[PDB]
């Protein structure tokens, strides 16, 4: 649905997980910072595109990164 | 509505520029910019503004000027409280300037 | 040998994408792991949009500045 | 014209003080306050002065009583949350007696 | 069930739209295509405020049978041959409720 | 890990609102959450009111996935309770969803792969015009 | 390609929700974004719409010609132009009632009409076309000419004769073609029309294609052009007395250069146009054998562009490089494109009113001001459209390791120093502009209009004494008789230009004051601000410190959500989305003191608008309040006239520009949740569960409704405008 | 018959032939392959 690509300037915080509310994002373990872990992103089909991992996302620009495109039902926020 | 009583009402507040009453000859006019000042906050966005805003801070550290407060845009709420703020103003001033030209003019 | 930088020397960024892009920071410290791509911590005296004054930064993404 | 206020006259807004009538030079107000003062009986300037300095002395004294109530003797929450007390003093003393008191002034 | 609050609100406001400023705008074409008996006027279509219209016709009648211990109703915007003027001003006389005063009420 | 079987388990004590499964669970998917609550206690429910979950296990049948993981994210820091949530489409196979490791996302679980992953820095994206008349966009190299 | 309606896109025909049928519509023309798609393919699609909007444009004139010709009263407005109206074509409206049947009867008609306020009563009177019969033959050959662009679109997107796409990258070629042809040899055939037809057809005789290889559009005949005694061809210039369509003080020159107007219609000569064309049509074909197409000889742009590199680097690495960012880029072209066009756009309805071509155009006051306020509202939208090109091809189609240092990276390089001093000439303008508005506001308010700031502009008033305006004693070139301007033109056309200028009836160089300063300004604050707006977002397209990626995400997109502060508004549609607002204001403020002046000039008082012009309840009162009442008064409580309709488009044109409002004001969130009650009302009422939608109904995007609310917006504008400015100006005509 | 010509075409471009574009491109609109 959506395309939520994250760069390897993630420092493993951990707060863009913490903010998913859609379970969109989920840190695995990688060798690239000072806390050994990333935030990948499997399950962008139940991505709605608010944004909020990237709303607390502390790097120079941002690491995770939202690319809205092609809209189904579950990233239109629909109840119905 | 527009005939009769806008543009018919609404001859006391233009034909005042003269005597006591052209201050609200004034505050008619005043209100109706606010009011439109207003347009530029609720239909803008806050993205715009920063963008323009960073390239004015350019042109400010291009000569020492560089503030140490950074400036930034309005907050997005701070847009839209701003945007209805200036609107109920200047469109509660237009109608006061209307209605107290027209009524000390008349009545 | 530590590698970069040192936990006080002042550097320069040439990031195109960073917020602090041709402004100065502070090294805080550098990450002697040779797999961290990304081990200059800088501070900055002035936030950017995020409300966030320190990122890492690479190796070839700093510049030792003269100053 | 009922006019209470009278502009200065420096940049030409001298003209905003019109012929509202009565040997004066000044605004037609447009807040009824004549109206409560003849509905008042006052019938003077020297009351209207005294009422004034009465009512600055009303707000040094609710300036004090904000001051009392926060930093010198406070109420802590068992006085606000009983409001039983609240609503009879604010109906028999505050509505109450006040209608009182105004329908004594009236009589 | 504030679904179902929001829904009905917002169905009686899209009601309430368009059979006021529907009919403001049923108005403004028949007018202007020249079919003036079609409008919705008192010289038209008629849309009569009938209950306000019969409140009025009571309170204009209240004082003698319901309310004897007035000698003249508690206001004149009912009816009457009553029409309190000071001077050369009217202050008050009975306001009509017709066509237009049922479509701004409903506005 | 293995899935946990969603079974049919009983349900908070509700007394219905105007949030529910409208039509998206008939022709679509709807999802469904459960909860071991310790005690039985009052709780916000996402689509409006408050409802009173049991104690032992609780199930909720919500219509969206973020209804799910919002009550979940309150229960986890106001109840401290493990929940675990599913999508069940209208023909029945029941996808377990929320932690799929049996840890939560937050915590870096080995075994979940890198996906949706580029070894590059945000600006070091090619331009539009690179990828101009080819089906890939500017973030997927 | 797809399986839903946007068969070009199977990202949209895979939305469940309504957005699909919306943005279907949108992106049907964007076929560099569609799917399956190759340059190629985008250009042939391009060449075929070309063709399909080439058709229309026929078509809509063999429109106007059919219902000049079957409904005007074109037949008797050529007898007596100026006192009778222009029939623009009937109406049947079903709803009309039988006072507005007795109204809108205007122009001696059999039933209701509407009066052709477009000028092409006047136009076509211009170049020949007397009968209704010549209107309707026109009109065949339009309806001709729009089947052979159908038939040429329809046969160019055939395999046997779909074009390549290095055939529309021959940027040589093109150019030679169309300066020669399309510019030069069709300036060229209007001057044979002007010679053959137009001429004659002011002259009285009717030159038509049964009798045109039989008559001479000079005595002699070709023995002038061929022996080079082009003189000859400007012998009897018809002077001082010609009535226009009749043979009385008529002529025998084709080409004499006059200058100035005819002293009956105070229009142009059509000797002085049909020598223009001829002039200008001698310069495109010699400018067009200029690029090297296929002959050996001729300049290939590339190795202009490339040889145009300063020694000691101002520029940098000059146009080294930028054939390719152009040839290869159909929204650089697009940019340019509209950039020049507006741009003569302008020059057009500038020109037109000054310097009208047409006969009695400058007589009926209604045309003219239609025709500036079309022509300048049409430019200020093709300049927001070649500034929104320019940004579309800074995200899609500019490569800058492609053109690395080059004269078009440079901007990039310094675009903070371009934003921000454009964010200073428009902050000074709009500063001192407003302050001496406000000034003189307050001044005409406390009854002393002497303390004014009435700054005279005597810096366009010099140049209106450097063009022969004897009316504020400079003594500049051409209005000192000793000079030499005034000595290498005084024998050809400074004797018309000058007893045309100096009338102060006619719209050439109009006496100018302090109130034209104080707009002019005003005016160059709209102009220097919708640039700042379009620039702005142009060059920070491709990124900015606050998104640096977006060109990543497209040219039109919503936001980047509300993380670091907040980017509402961001994407660089979005700039253009804002600079239109601003164009819609500085073309309304070029368009308001235009038709002031014009409506004060042809009233009598130009002293009005002298006095009035300076404070804005001048404005407010003496333009907009005044000149309002003969428009609202178009449907009264007791009757109703011919402005019914004016007053009818006014009122709804505030209708949908306040409706636009609501899009940009109110804002999305608050109409899904809306929508999600609506839903669930309509799946829980009664009746109305047998009814099911297919599309879900979400509420609009937010970009959509930025857009929708700008259309709302722009049409409340336009009709509105239209409305005051045509009810006005034909509520009294002058 | 020329002055009733209006009345035979403005209906037909304006109520007829918008319900037949409009019915035309509804099912267009929904139609799926
Ligand atoms: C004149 C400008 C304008 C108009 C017409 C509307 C119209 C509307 N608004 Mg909006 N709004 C506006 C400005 C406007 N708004 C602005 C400036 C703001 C700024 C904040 C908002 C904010 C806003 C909010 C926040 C809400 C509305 C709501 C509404 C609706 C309530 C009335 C209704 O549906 O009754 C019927 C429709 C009308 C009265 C609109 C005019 C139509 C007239 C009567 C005639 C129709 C002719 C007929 C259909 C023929 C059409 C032609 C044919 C060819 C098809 C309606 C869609 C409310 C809503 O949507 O929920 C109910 C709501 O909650 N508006
Ligand atoms: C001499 C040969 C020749 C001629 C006549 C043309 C003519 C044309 N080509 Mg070109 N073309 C040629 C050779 C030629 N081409 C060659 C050799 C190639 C291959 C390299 C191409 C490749 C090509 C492409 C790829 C495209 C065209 C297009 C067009 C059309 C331009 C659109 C239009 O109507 O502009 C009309 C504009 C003008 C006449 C210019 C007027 C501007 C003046 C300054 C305005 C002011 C005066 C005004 C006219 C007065 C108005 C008053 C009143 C009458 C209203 C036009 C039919 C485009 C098109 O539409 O495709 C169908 C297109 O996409 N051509
Ligand atoms: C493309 C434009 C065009 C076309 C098709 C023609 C075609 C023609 N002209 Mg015209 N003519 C034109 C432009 C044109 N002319 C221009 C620009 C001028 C001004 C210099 C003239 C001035 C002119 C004169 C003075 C005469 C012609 C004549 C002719 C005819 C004989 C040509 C040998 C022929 C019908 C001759 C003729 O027989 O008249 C019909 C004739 O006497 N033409
Ligand atoms: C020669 C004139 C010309 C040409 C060929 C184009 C062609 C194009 N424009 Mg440009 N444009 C023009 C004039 C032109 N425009 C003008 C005058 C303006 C200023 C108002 C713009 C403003 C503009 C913007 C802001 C955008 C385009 C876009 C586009 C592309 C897609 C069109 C689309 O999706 O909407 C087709 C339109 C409709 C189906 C109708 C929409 C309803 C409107 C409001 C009223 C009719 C296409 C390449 C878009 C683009 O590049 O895609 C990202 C884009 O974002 N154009
Ligand atoms: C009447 C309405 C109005 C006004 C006054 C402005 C004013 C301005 N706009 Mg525009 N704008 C408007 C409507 C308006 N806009 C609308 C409706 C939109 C659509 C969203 C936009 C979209 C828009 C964009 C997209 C851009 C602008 C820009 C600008 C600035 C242009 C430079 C200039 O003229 O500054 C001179 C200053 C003024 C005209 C301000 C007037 C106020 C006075 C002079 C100040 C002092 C008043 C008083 C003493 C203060 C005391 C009050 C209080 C403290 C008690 C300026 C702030 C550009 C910009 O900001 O860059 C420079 C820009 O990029 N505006
Ligand atoms: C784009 C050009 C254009 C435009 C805007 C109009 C506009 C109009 N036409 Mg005309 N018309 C045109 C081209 C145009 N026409 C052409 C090319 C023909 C010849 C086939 C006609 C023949 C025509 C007739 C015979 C009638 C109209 C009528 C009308 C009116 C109602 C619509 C119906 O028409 C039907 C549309 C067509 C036949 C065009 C098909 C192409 C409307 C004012 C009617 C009218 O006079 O109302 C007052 C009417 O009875 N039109
Ligand atoms: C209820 C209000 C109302 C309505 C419905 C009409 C209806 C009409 N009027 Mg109007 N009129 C009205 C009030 C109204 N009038 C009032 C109050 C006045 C003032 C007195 C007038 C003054 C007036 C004049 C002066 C004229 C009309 C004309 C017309 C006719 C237009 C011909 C037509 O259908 O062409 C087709 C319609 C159009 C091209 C316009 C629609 C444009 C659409 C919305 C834009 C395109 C959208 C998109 C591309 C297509 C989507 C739809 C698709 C499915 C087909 C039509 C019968 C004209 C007439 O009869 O001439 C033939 C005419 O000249 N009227
Ligand atoms: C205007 C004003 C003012 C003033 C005012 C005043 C002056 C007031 C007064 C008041 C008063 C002066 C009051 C009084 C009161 C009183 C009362 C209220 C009483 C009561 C009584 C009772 C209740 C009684 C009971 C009884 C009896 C019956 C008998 C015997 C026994 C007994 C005692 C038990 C000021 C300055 C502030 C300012 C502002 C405005
Ligand atoms: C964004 C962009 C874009 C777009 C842009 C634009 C849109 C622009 C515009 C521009 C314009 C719109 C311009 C204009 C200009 C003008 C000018 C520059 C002028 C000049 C003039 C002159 C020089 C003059 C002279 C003279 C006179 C004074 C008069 C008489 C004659 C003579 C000749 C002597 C592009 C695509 C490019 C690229 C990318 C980026
Ligand atoms: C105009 C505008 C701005 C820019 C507005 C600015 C940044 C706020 C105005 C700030 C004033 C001008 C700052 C100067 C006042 C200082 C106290 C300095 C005083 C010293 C002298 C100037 C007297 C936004 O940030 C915005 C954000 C979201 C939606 C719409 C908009 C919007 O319309
Ligand atoms: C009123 C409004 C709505 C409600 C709009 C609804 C959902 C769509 C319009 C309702 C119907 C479909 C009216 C259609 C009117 C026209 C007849 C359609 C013309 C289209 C044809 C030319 C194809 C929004 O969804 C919205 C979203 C984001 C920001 C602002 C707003 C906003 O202001
Ligand atoms: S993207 Fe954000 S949340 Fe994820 S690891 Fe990096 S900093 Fe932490
Ligand atoms: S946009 Fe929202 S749902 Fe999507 S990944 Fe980011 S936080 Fe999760």
């Amino acid at each position: 649905s959506h395309s939520v690509k994250i760069y390897d300037t993630c420092i493993g915080c951990t707060q863009c997980v913490r903010a998913c509310p859609t379970d969109v994002l989920e840190m695995i373990p990688w060798d690239g910072c000072k806390a050994k872990q990333i935030a990948s992103a499997p399950r962008t089909e139940d991505c709605v595109g608010c944004k909020r991992c990237e709303s607390a996302c502390p790097t120079d620009f941002l690491s995770v990164r939202v690319y809205l495109w092609h809209e189904t039902t579950r990233s239109m926020g629909l109840a119905y | 509505w527009l005939r009769d009583f806008l543009w018919a009402q609404a001859s006391q507040v233009i034909q005042s520029y003269g005597s006591s009453l052209s201050a609200y000859g004034l505050f008619f006019l005043g209100a109706h910019f606010v009011w439109a000042f207003s347009l530029m906050f609720l239909f803008s966005g806050r993205g715009y503004w920063q963008e323009l805003i960073e390239s004015i801070v350019w042109a400010h550290n291009k000569l020492k000027v560089a503030p140490a407060t950074q400036p930034r845009a309005l907050s997005i709420i701070q847009g839209r409280a701003v945007g209805v703020t200036h609107y109920l103003l200047g469109g509660i001033a237009t109608t006061w300037a209307f209605f107290l030209a027209r009524i000390i003019a008349v009545g | 040998p530590p590698i970069g930088p040192k936990r006080g020397s002042k550097v320069k960024i040439l990031r195109r994408e960073s917020y602090w892009f041709k402004n100065v920071g502070s090294v805080v410290a550098v990450d002697q792991d040779p797999k961290t791509r990304y081990p200059v911590v800088v501070r900055f005296a002035k936030v950017n949009y995020a409300n966030i004054s320190t990122n890492n930064y690479a190796l070839d993404e700093v510049e030792e500045v003269a100053a | 014209g009922p006019s209470a206020q009278v502009v200065w006259p420096i940049v030409g807004q001298e003209i905003l003080n019109g012929d509202v009538g009565g040997g004066f030079r000044g605004i037609q107000i447009t807040s009824g306050f004549f109206q409560i003062w003849r509905a008042s009986g006052i019938t003077s300037e020297l009351q209207l002065y005294c009422t004034a300095i009465g009512a600055l002395v009303f707000a040094a004294l609710m300036l004090f009583a904000g001051w009392f109530h926060y930093h010198k003797a406070a109420p802590k929450l068992a006085w606000f949350q009983d409001v039983e007390s609240m609503l009879n003093h604010h109906l028999a003393g505050l509505l109450g007696l006040g209608s009182l008191s105004w329908a004594g002034h009236q009589v | 069930h504030r679904d179902a609050i929001i829904s009905h609100l917002n169905w009686v406001c899209i009601f309430l739209g368009f059979h006021s400023f529907g009919l403001y705008i049923h108005n403004d074409t028949m007018s202007a295509l020249g079919r003036p008996q079609d409008m919705f006027s008192d010289t038209a279509i008629q849309l009569q405020p009938v209950f306000a219209q019969w409140i009025q016709n009571t309170h204009a009648l209240a004082p003698g049978v319901t309310a004897p211990g007035e000698t003249a109703s508690t206001s004149l915007t009912w009816g009457g041959g009553e029409l309190v003027a000071v001077g050369g001003k009217v202050a008050l006389l009975p306001i009509p409720l017709g066509t237009a005063d049922f479509l701004v009420h409903h506005i | 890990t293995p899935p946990q079987l969603d079974p049919n388990t009983p349900s908070p004590i509700f007394a219905g609102s105007t949030g529910g499964l409208l039509r998206k669970a008939q022709v679509e998917e709807f999802y469904v959450i459960t909860w071991n609550s310790p005690k039985e206690q009052i709780f916000e429910m996402p689509t409006g009111g408050a409802a009173i979950m049991r104690e032992g296990p609780n199930l909720l049948k919500l219509a969206r996935k973020e209804q799910c993981l919002a009550l979940g994210t309150r229960l986890r820091s106001k109840y401290k309770i493990t929940y675990q949530f599913y999508r069940v489409f209208p023909n029945g196979e029941v996808q377990y969803l929320h932690p799929k490791d049996g840890v939560y996302p937050e915590k870096a679980n080995p075994g979940r792969e890198g996906v949706g992953l580029n070894m590059r820095s945000i600006g070091k994206n090619v331009s539009p015009i690179e990828v101009k008349f080819t089906g890939k966009q500017s973030y997927d190299l | 390609m797809a399986l839903r309606f946007p068969r070009f896109s199977q990202g949209l025909a895979q939305d469940p929700t309504t957005r699909r049928i919306w943005f279907g519509i949108a992106t049907a023309h964007d076929f560099e974004s569609h799917d399956d798609i190759t340059e190629e393919r985008l250009y042939q699609n391009i060449f075929a719409s070309h063709f399909g909007q080439l058709a229309i444009i026929f078509l809509w004139t063999s429109g106007n010609l059919f219902h000049v010709a079957w409904q005007g009263n074109f037949e008797t407005w050529v007898q007596d132009p100026l006192h009778v109206r222009p029939i623009a074509h009937a109406i049947w409206d079903p709803h009309f009632g039988q006072p507005a049947v007795e109204a809108f009867t205007r122009g001696g008609a059999l039933g209701p009409v509407n009066i052709a306020y477009s000028g092409v009563y006047q136009w076509w009177y211009t170049i020949g076309l007397r009968t209704n019969e010549d209107l309707y033959t026109g009109a065949l050959f339009l309806l001709f000419l729009s089947a052979l662009s159908l038939i040429g679109g329809w046969l160019h997107l055939q395999p046997k004769w779909k074009p390549r796409v290095s055939w529309f990258k021959n940027a040589e070629s093109r150019l030679n073609h169309h300066l020669s042809g399309l510019f030069g040899v069709s300036s060229l055939a209007w001057t044979g029309h002007l010679v053959h037809v137009a001429i004659p057809a002011s002259r009285g005789e009717y030159v038509r294609w049964n009798n045109f290889l039989n008559v001479l559009p000079h005595p002699q005949g070709l023995g002038p052009l061929f022996t080079g005694q082009w003189n000859l061809y400007a012998q009897n210039p018809d002077s001082s007395s010609h009535l226009f369509g009749t043979s009385q003080g008529s002529g025998t020159a084709i080409l004499t250069l006059l200058g100035g107007f005819h002293p009956q219609t105070q229009s142009l000569w059509l000797t002085d146009m049909a020598h223009h064309h001829l002039a200008i049509a001698i310069l495109f074909l010699i400018a067009g054998h200029m690029y090297r197409t296929n002959f050996g000889i001729g300049h290939s742009i590339k190795d202009l562009l490339e040889a145009h590199i300063p020694p000691g680097g101002r520029l940098g690495r000059g146009h080294k490089g930028l054939y390719d960012t152009i040839n290869n880029s159909i929204h650089f072209q697009l940019g340019l494109a509209l950039a020049s066009l507006g741009v003569i756009t302008s020059l057009v309805a500038q020109h037109m009113y000054s310097l009208p071509a047409y006969a009695f155009i400058a007589q009926d006051f209604t045309t003219q001001a239609a025709l500036y306020t079309h022509h300048q509202y049409i430019a200020g939208f093709i300049m927001t459209g070649a500034f929104a090109h320019g940004a579309i091809f800074f995200i899609r189609d500019y490569n800058p390791e492609q053109n690395e240092d080059n004269v078009l990276a440079r901007m990039l390089d310094h675009k903070e120093a371009i934003i921000s001093h454009l964010s200073w000439a428009s902050l000074f303008l709009g500063f001192h502009t407003l302050g001496l508005y406000v000034h003189n506001d307050v001044m005409l308010a406390f009854g002393t209009p002497e303390k004014q700031i009435l700054i005279e502009p005597i810096f366009a008033q010099w140049i209106q004494s450097a063009h022969g305006k004897t009316s504020y004693g400079f003594d500049v070139l051409l209005s000192s008789t000793s000079g030499p301007a005034f000595n290498a033109g005084r024998s050809i056309w400074l004797p018309g230009w000058l007893n045309a200028i100096n009338e102060n009836s006619n719209s050439l160089f109009l006496t100018i004051g302090p109130g034209d300063f104080l707009v002019h300004h005003a005016i160059a604050l709209g102009l220097h601000t919708t640039t700042l707006i379009l620039v702005k977002g142009a060059l920070d397209a491709r990124g900015s410190k606050l998104m640096p990626d977006k060109k990543d995400f497209g040219y039109s997109f919503p936001c980047d959500g509300p993380g670091r502060g907040g980017t509402c508004d961001i994407s660089a549609w979005d700039a253009f989305y804002l600079a239109v607002f601003w164009m819609l204001n500085t073309i309304g403020w070029v368009t308001f003191y235009w038709h002031w002046k014009h409506i004060t000039l042809w009233q009598g008082n130009v002293s009005q608008f002298n006095e009035s012009s300076t404070y804005l309840m001048g404005w407010l009162r003496d333009y907009l309040w005044l000149n309002s009442s003969q428009l609202i008064n178009g449907y009264n409580p007791f009757g109703m006239n011919s402005l019914s309709v004016w007053a009818w488009m006014f009122l709804f044109g505030h209708l949908v520009w306040a409706t636009g409002f609501m899009f940009l004001i109110s804002w999305r969130g608050y109409w899904q949740e809306l929508i999600e009650t609506l839903a669930w009302a309509h799946e829980r009422t009664p009746l109305a569960n047998l009814i099911r939608w297919k599309d879900k109904p979400v509420a609009l995007s937010i970009v959509q409704a930025r857009l929708v609310g700008l259309a709302h917006f722009s049409v409340g504008y336009i009709f509105t405008y239209a409305a005051f400015l045509i009810a006005s100006t034909s509520g009294k005509f002058g | 018959t020329f002055n009733n010509l209006p009345s035979i075409f403005v209906p037909l471009v304006g109520l007829v032939f918008p319900a037949i574009a409009m019915a035309s491109l509804f099912l267009h609109i929904q139609k799926n392959k």
